[PDB]
């Protein structure tokens, strides 16, 4: 999308303690409901 | 709301930080020459990538 | 000892782990 | 007075405190249903007691 | 830009200092009786000396 490594490496790591390792989906319960990564929904469009 | 006494800025002025977007919002321009949208416009909320 | 309170699995009483006495549930901890 | 450069709030923002009157002044409503006056109006300077 | 919710001054108010020019800019008057220019006017940037 347009979210930055300037932010994503210091935000997804703030919840999950990973990011200095490889980026990977944490587990099915470290992403709680009112947590970060379950709601991250990037997308795109093609305007003329 | 409706000042009518034109003494202006009685309010504490905080420094403008150093990036593009807190200085003006006039009709800017990209580095080759097409105009870029002002910061008032809601056009500049998605990454326009040519 | 307080051995007359634990639900004994057999003769040995069921004595839990040491993390079963406190908690540290903060937002991001 | 006559900004013309639409970069807005260069001024230090203090928190809004917790009561009714510093959040909006739209046409509110009392608990049974008649509308209450906005805070802009000078009607709300005396205790209207039914 | 276009408030539309008339709760006003959420901004931190700094004291007005003690001189003429930060209190109002209405059509003032000199000590004998001719009117002096308001502070909005650019007339009051040179020392008018009679």
């Amino acid at each position: 999308c347009n979210m930055t490594k300037d932010w994503f490496l210091i935000q997804m790591l703030s919840h999950y303690n990973i990011g200095y390792q490889g980026f990977y989906v944490p587990e099915s319960y470290k992403d709680r409901m009112y947590s970060f990564f379950r709601n991250f929904q990037p997308m795109s469009r093609q305007v003329v | 709301v409706s000042f009518k006494g034109g003494v202006f800025s009685p309010y504490l002025t905080t420094r403008l930080p150093a990036w593009a977007g807190v200085r003006q919002n006039v009709m800017g321009s990209n580095v080759d020459g097409r105009p870029v949208a002002p910061a008032n416009s809601a056009t500049l909320t998605y990454a326009t990538v040519g | 000892n307080f051995a007359s309170l634990a639900p004994r699995h057999g003769s040995r009483p069921f004595m839990g782990t040491w993390n079963e006495i406190g908690t540290s549930q903060l937002n991001g901890g």
